[PDB]
């Protein structure tokens, strides 16, 4: 297999930079419409949960992590602008897979297979959260796709800290030690919301630093050879270390029925 | 459905509709498998400028349509066509793309001269801007995949007078014509490369210089009559000239159907002499470096831009037309 290289080296003039790096306070101000129902805590748990759906499906459909990364940001970007009541996050979940797998030329995931991918991941990996069958059909995804497309102003090309990560390791020369761990830390950062606040090169250098701590690699000299904002890099590490203390304490399977029932419910038509 | 009502109606009230914003009905200028293109104008008296309205074929949004929008939303270069806006029609599930309007293109410019020749300063300047745009695309790892005269637009009277604008890049899956296709694709190659676009540029450049499509062919994976024509202009490749031709899926079909001796007095030098282009000239030598059989012996976008042909008098210009009146007619509308 292989991954989409299109627009590599042009983050700095991207739809990504210039419209989808969002100030943190703006993000938390829109969230206050949803924090009437869910707590600040229950809400970040909710992200982690759906992030894992966008991974399960993405695995079940044999997609590459670069598709998924993108699928997960599409999802995040929607609900960083609109309330949970607007469109079901269950419905949005694979509508983001579908679109991302097309946007990068991986494939038109068929109708029948997108929906059974849907039914199966929920039937097997998530019968603690969603008891009864996945209720939607392809017309619901197709409609949901048009809303999803509309919100993003068709800003469809996205980035992830993977590609800059690979560039950074290939200096140190620890592809037989570092890269595997770092790559999962970048995976785990998707449980949080750093990819809407931070340019990926920094999310890569953050994960690479945490990796260097875990395996006791001396990388001090190397990190001081970067004309980069190290405070902003230190901000991201805190978030990454906090992510793991949150993982430790969050019992997803015992807590997610109750958190989902507390989500604000859609208003029906007249 | 299970969506929020207040979310739907708010969005439905505020959503801009292409039929409300633009006057295009009766102004269809283009038809094809992709759908339709109109020369549209805005209904308000804000500006009297023209726009290209592409209505895409089919309901929903195809992978090709997704890919065109994704790339157009990021690409920004003077010689690549700009997406202004995208309209999403929730009623009928149709998608429209708004571009700046290009009055002319190479297909229509060439057809005018073949019905008549292109000034040489104009050719050079076209070639340079085509190379400038393709170099930009290749630097960003985006291949065109289907570069033809109908894609290379030229802006007419306006603020961007005589500027090349390339369209339809980065989403073509693998009567239709193969006259601008590279021989590796004709011999079965299963993927797009930067070399493929350079062959296309080589074919276009030849046709700018002569008005004839260099590999013009009869209309019908492996395409016999097309290759026959290629070898009649170029000659049949020596083993040394293209060593990995053996690795092509259709190499054994090539040996069955063809014989080297048939194209024994054929070569690009002899072709271009018949059309009064001197093989001592810098133009020919650049053309020969683009039109090379073996893709790995084909020069790059940037190398082509560094060629001494572009340092020879006259230099190319921002305005392809170079001041003087455009004799080319404007686009006529359609009906059916
Ligand atoms: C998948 O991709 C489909 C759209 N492709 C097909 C080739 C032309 C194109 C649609 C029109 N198009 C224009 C733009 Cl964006 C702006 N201004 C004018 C044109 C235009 C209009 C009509 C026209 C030409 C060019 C040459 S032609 O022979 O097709 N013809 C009669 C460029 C891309």
């Amino acid at each position: 297999d292989d991954d989409d290289k299109a627009m590599a080296g042009n983050f700095w003039q991207s739809s990504h930079y210039l419209q989808w790096i969002l100030d943190k306070q703006d993000l938390l101000k829109e969230r206050q419409k949803d924090l009437k129902f869910l707590s600040e805590e229950e809400y970040w748990k909710l992200q982690i949960f759906f992030t894992n759906v966008i991974q399960a499906l993405g695995e079940h459909l044999k997609l590459r992590q670069q598709v998924i990364a993108t699928a997960t940001v599409y999802f995040k970007r929607f609900y960083a602008r609109y309330s949970l009541k607007s469109i079901d996050p269950v419905l949005m979940a694979p509508t983001c897979v579908f679109l991302a797998s097309k946007v990068e030329e991986f494939g038109v995931v068929s109708n029948t297979r997108l929906i059974a991918a849907a039914t199966s991941v929920l039937k097997t990996r998530f019968s603690y959260a969603f008891p009864k069958e996945f209720p939607y059909r392809m017309n619901h995804i197709l409609e949901c796709e048009f809303y999803l497309l509309e919100l993003m102003d068709c800003c469809l090309i996205v980035y992830h800290p993977y590609r800059p990560l690979l560039q950074y390791v290939q200096d140190m020369g620890q592809e037989d030690m570092l890269l595997p761990l770092a790559w999962r830390i970048v995976n785990d950062t998707y449980r949080t919301d750093l990819c809407l606040l931070y340019p990926p090169f920094m999310i890569a250098l953050a994960c690479l630093h945490v990796a260097c701590v875990v395996q006791q690699k001396d990388a001090r000299q190397w990190f001081a050879e970067l004309s980069v904002d190290m405070e902003k890099i230190l901000e991201i590490i805190r978030v990454i270390l906090k992510l793991y203390e949150q993982w430790k304490n969050f019992d997803e399977r015992k807590e997610m029925a109750t958190i989902l029932s507390k989500m604000p419910k859609p208003k029906p038509p007249p | 459905d299970k969506m929020d009502y207040d979310f739907k109606v708010k969005l439905s009230s505020e959503r801009e509709r292409v039929e409300d914003l633009f006057e295009y009905e009766g102004c269809k200028v283009g038809r094809g498998t992709y759908g339709h293109v109109y020369k549209a104008k805005r209904k308000d008296g804000k500006d009297d400028k023209d726009y290209a309205l592409k209505q895409i074929e089919g309901t929903g949004i195809s992978m090709s349509a997704c890919r065109e929008i994704a790339l157009l939303r990021e690409l920004k270069h003077p010689n690549v066509i700009s997406l202004q806006k995208v309209f999403l029609s929730h009623a009928d599930r149709k998608v429209w793309l708004l571009f700046d309007y290009a009055e002319h293109d190479l297909w229509h410019i060439i057809k005018f001269h073949r019905a008549s020749q292109l000034p040489r300063g104009m050719v050079k300047s076209l070639l340079y801007q085509i190379l400038d745009g393709i170099h930009y695309l290749h630097a960003n790892w985006v291949l065109h995949r289907d570069l033809k005269p109908a894609n290379i637009l030229v802006m007419g009277e306006g603020p961007e007078r005589g500027r090349v604008k390339i369209a339809d890049m980065g989403f073509a899956r693998l009567v239709v014509t193969f006259w601008y296709r590279a021989p590796e694709l004709l011999l079965g190659a299963r993927h797009y490369t930067k070399a493929i676009d350079i062959w296309a540029i080589g074919c276009i450049f030849a046709e700018l210089l002569t008005s004839e499509p260099i590999f013009h062919c009869r209309q019908e994976p492996y395409h016999h009559d097309q290759l026959d024509r290629i070898f009649n202009v170029m000659g049949f490749p020596a083993d040394k000239d293209w060593e990995d031709i053996k690795k092509m899926p259709e190499h054994s079909t090539l040996m069955k159907d063809f014989r080297r001796n048939t194209y024994t007095n054929c070569s690009l030098i002899k072709y271009m002499e018949k059309h009064k282009v001197k093989p001592d000239s810098k133009a020919f030598h650049l053309l020969q470096k683009l039109l090379t059989m073996d893709p790995i012996k084909r020069i790059t976008s940037e190398q082509a831009m560094q060629d001494p042909y572009f340092l020879e008098d006259p230099l190319p210009t921002s305005d392809v037309f170079a001041g003087c009146q455009i004799p080319y007619p404007k686009r006529e509308f359609l009906t059916e």
